């Protein structure tokens, strides 16, 4: 009973996000790890949706999927680790800030159910905000556990849900293709209608 | 020692399930919440807006995009002739892409309730005149004149005496109804006063209006 | 009449006239940014300028006066976080349609806004309270709100009488804390 | 902590488990129920309607295939002789396959209780005579004759009295009881009528019947 | 007591509707996917059974059963995405719809106990009718994840169960082979008794 | 006597006499489709066809007047939603044991229906209620149910009298919604 | 014979969690706690000095 059209309702499945290669051979990443900066508009139809308001606030939900490019399941061990907002981020496989107490780490298989955790609101104002006329989350380190390379290609699969949504001040939808990432910036020399046209205004 | 079975949807992920997870920072702290004016909790209250209508929606010339704003009534058209129509189907493609209902409807797949649509008159305050505004029900066709839409759902509007008129649109859901413009007396001015106005046409939606089922559908690129 | 932003009155936590836009048969639209048009002017601009930390409201008068024989339309609004995207005089708006953003005009009734109908009314009022995620910020580096004044449908008139038509803007600060 | 042992019927799929599993579309708001008359909750309540009973299956062309839904009574049949004979079978081949009950006996395994067969005379208001109907429990034979028929359970019915006899059959379960129809008297009717009528048998349950142990067993094809 | 009788008795376990082949090399799927409009004729006892009414309404519980050809079990990840009806099918491998956040997906393993769901009821009436003088349920599309093909050969075998019955209006019980789907139609030509004959109306 | 289809009378949310059917020795059986039969005729056909949402019960009362040398019997029943397989007249059944559709006839007694035997009655009356999934339907696009008139037992008679008898159908509308 | 659904998180070792474990030394009594003076509880303490 109008229950559908809620904001909760309206952001309430869990997208994909990313995606992260370890390939066994190339240039894609030559060491074993990647560093990914959490966003939310990793899934396409994100940002002209959350864009439709100023401010926003709520938490995160975050699942791994795990396997081989062929989709196989093979016996290796990977990491996880988070790096919250100001803090350093690792260099090399060798670096000190794999072991660094203050960045959790989630330590699992990929014969195993997917991981699955939580991460709060990190802001120091009281909410997020899309335009900013004048939102750091953290950030996710992946990596295989050993000081030796691994014995196979991984793929790494980000999906996120937002949980405890508010909003604050709507505004008008985006009615031109975007251009840049956090820019309203839009091609002045091709500007297009809202939606289709007809030959007159007498005819249906 | 507690027995378990281990039913058959066990080391699955669904999208769409709802669970509690592990919190990845205890004992930190969020940044306590002040009050922003302009709280929305629910989008029907979006849906209950009046935004403008692109009745006119043939032009296409990047500079001429404004011209799709109202369309015309001048003083060389005859009485009795049709002015302008459109159809009263918020979802589909047309003049309705241009409101924030249509917009908020494109992102589910049923819809039902009642519509209002509402007329501006922005000529001088010296000019009168008289039209005539028809709603047909679904499933009807066109009205071949001015007297066939006058035996039926219609409003007359007087320049003089209103500036503004509404037509409530009874129950629309998911062939749609039509809503047609016809000039009932000639453009009356005076001496001195320009002989050409412009309408500007505004919708929305009422308090029993519902939608389900939502989907995603949307032509926008990121980069 | 009379419209307050959402419904929220400025609170705790004189008149200042503009110069003239002259509104013509080719206008396209005018904005202003907040408190970046006040910052120039008086006590107020000096006490903005001369702080560290800013908090108020407004109260906006917009008018316009013409002859019984003009006619045209004006849509009056007000957006927060208003970025552009490709003083007190204001910007003149170079693509109306697409606000200079990004996003159609036919959705800005969505925000605080009033309609001047030159045979109708020639005033509009919109009360502004304040709006930002932090109680306090900087006046000189972060603009709260802008306002938009576009004429939706064109000025017209009949040769022999005055071609040009006069809009004013007048403001008030309401709850100032500095 | 909580220990668990994981029983050894723990990653099993039967097919007749009853559980709860994860709902794929939360959020989403079934259409709510009007009322439709004509509401059905049990099997019983179709058992126990009378339908047409196939005495006479024993023509089998296309176009005599209405034929089987009644058997004659001539004017050319002596006194005592032998009419009509079927067994009180629902659930087995034969003239119970064109009633209700046999077909929705056919998808269980055991059944009992009582049963009713009704007899329809539609000859001519002037014709009269008298018939005997028998019935015979189970691990009998068949009467040799009208009169040893008549030495056990048995009704005389009247055609100028009545239009329509009832015969209750006592208990069935799971060898069969018969029922047969004998002439007492020869076919009365005047002059300028016709010579031939026939009857209409109609059969169904009682209130006392039950089924059990559901099978499929079923032999027409989809496609 | 008298308890078996009844309609939810009378539909009430998981009958197999529906088989999707996902062969190495061959002919029947040249890609990776398939897609299996929901039906509960797959069955093919169902259809006799659910036509004794006119009109229908229940809820269902899908259960998915994948293996080899020959029955093995290896190291495999599937996904299992269910389209609901008025939204686009996937068209190929590549295609957008696979990651849709709207269309529920259920990742899952071959090394794993059967995956199951529930779909509710999906109409825009407040029946399904079998009969129209004058029933889309969704869509279930099934993948291998990856984007190279897969090592093996898969079968995926659907269960499907019915869940609070309820039916109005009985009709007499079909007496004819069938011909079509959603049609009456009969062979005219060619019309067989409801049951078995004998000799003689006189004779046993 | 008369029978209520369901036992449910019609509920909120004139006499019209058709033809006559001419029973033979060699009939078949007739269908009628509702509300198509009244389609065409008088102020409810045109309700029916100039307006977008229909929803009415309805009252059937089938006579036959014969002699008393007269013989045979009719089954009257009412099937909703009667699709068939391989006006105001009603069209004649093709192979009247599967009922044109594939269903047998000996079961057509589990819906509401009726027996006329010339030697008992002449008359059958059947009341049906709103049948159909929606509140409101379309009264030229959708048939709410069929009509059935199907000689079980042949019609027979001697030499010399009338071989053919008259079956009458009229039915009247009740509580009608446009 | 109790269900249960083993959820995407099942065996995953997060370092920040916080539960119980199996002691090691049960039936082990530690040493009872004497007063010892200067305890200090929060770091804020430790700040305004």
């Amino acid at each position: 009973s109008t229950a559908e059209t809620t904001l909760d309702s309206f952001f309430s499945r869990a997208g994909l996000v990313g995606e992260i290669d370890l390939p066994l051979k190339g240039t894609t990443n030559p060491n074993g790890y990647a560093n990914w900066d959490i966003d939310i508009t990793g899934y396409a139809q994100m940002r002209r949706k959350v864009e439709l308001f100023t401010y926003m606030r709520f938490d995160a939900e975050f699942t791994f999927v795990a396997c081989t490019p062929t989709g196989e399941v093979v016996p290796q061990l990977l990491q996880y680790m988070f790096v919250p907002p100001g803090a350093p981020k690792p260099d090399s496989r060798e670096s000190l800030a794999w072991q660094t107490a203050t960045n959790p780490s989630v330590f699992v298989k990929l014969s195993d159910p997917p991981a699955q955790v939580s991460v709060p609101f990190m802001s120091p104002a009281s909410a997020y905000q899309w335009f900013y006329d004048g939102n750091m989350m953290g950030t996710f380190s992946v990596r295989t556990v050993g000081t030796s390379k691994s014995k196979y290609p991984l793929v790494v699969r980000i999906y996120m849900r937002m949980k405890h949504v508010r909003a604050w001040i709507p505004r008008p939808m985006r009615n031109q293709n975007y251009l840049f990432k956090a820019n309203p910036n839009y091609a002045g020399n091709s500007i297009k209608p809202t939606g289709t046209s007809r030959t007159a205004i007498t005819t249906l | 020692g507690f027995p378990t079975e281990l039913k058959p949807g066990t080391n699955q992920f669904l999208t769409t399930d709802d669970g509690v997870s592990a919190p990845i920072l205890p004992n930190f702290h969020p940044t306590p919440c002040i009050h922003i004016p302009g709280e929305v909790r629910n989008l029907l209250e979006l849906c209950q807006v009046e935004t403008i209508l692109e009745v006119n929606n043939v032009p296409t010339n990047a500079t001429s995009l404004m011209e799709r704003l109202r369309f015309p009534v001048s003083a060389q058209a005859g009485k009795g002739e049709l002015c302008a129509v459109f159809r009263a189907d918020p979802g589909r493609n047309g003049p309705w892409q241009s409101t924030l209902l249509g917009q908020l409807c494109g992102y589910y797949t049923q819809w039902s309730g009642s519509l209002e649509v509402t007329f501006m008159f922005t000529g001088s305050f010296m000019a009168t005149g008289k039209m005539l505004i028809a709603y047909t029900p679904p499933g009807g066709p066109l009205p071949k004149d001015r007297a066939t839409a006058m035996l039926g759902t219609h409003v007359i509007w007087d320049f003089g005496l209103q500036s503004s008129v509404t037509l409530v649109i009874p129950w629309i859901s998911n062939t749609t109804g039509l809503v047609s413009i016809w000039y009932q007396t000639n453009y009356v001015v005076p001496i001195g006063a320009p002989n050409t106005a412009y309408i500007i046409a505004l919708a929305a939606a009422q308090k029993n209006f519902t939608m389900k089922l939502c989907k995603d559908a949307s032509d926008i690129l990121q980069t | 009449n009379i419209i307050v932003g959402y419904g929220e009155w400025p609170s705790y936590c004189r008149f200042y006239t503009l110069d003239t836009k002259l509104w013509e048969k080719s206008s396209k639209g005018w904005y202003w940014k907040f408190p970046d048009v006040l910052t120039e002017t008086g006590v107020f601009g000096q006490n903005a300028q001369f702080h560290y930390l800013y908090r108020s409201g407004f109260c906006i008068h917009v008018q316009c006066n013409a002859s019984k024989f003009h006619q045209g339309a004006l849509l009056v609004a007000v957006l927060p976080e208003y970025v552009i995207g490709t003083g007190a005089d204001g910007f003149e708006l170079q693509h109306p349609y697409v606000l200079d953003a990004g996003i159609p005009i036919s959705q800005l009734t969505v925000c605080p806004h009033q309609w001047i109908n030159l045979r109708t009314n020639n005033c509009a009022t919109i009360i502004v309270p304040y709006i930002n995620a932090l109680p306090f910020d900087s006046a000189l580096n972060h603009c709260n709100f802008g306002l938009l004044v576009v004429p939706i449908s064109p000025l017209d008139y009949d040769q022999g009488a005055t071609p040009v038509i006069p809009i004013t803007i007048t403001l008030a600060p309401m709850c100032s804390e500095f």
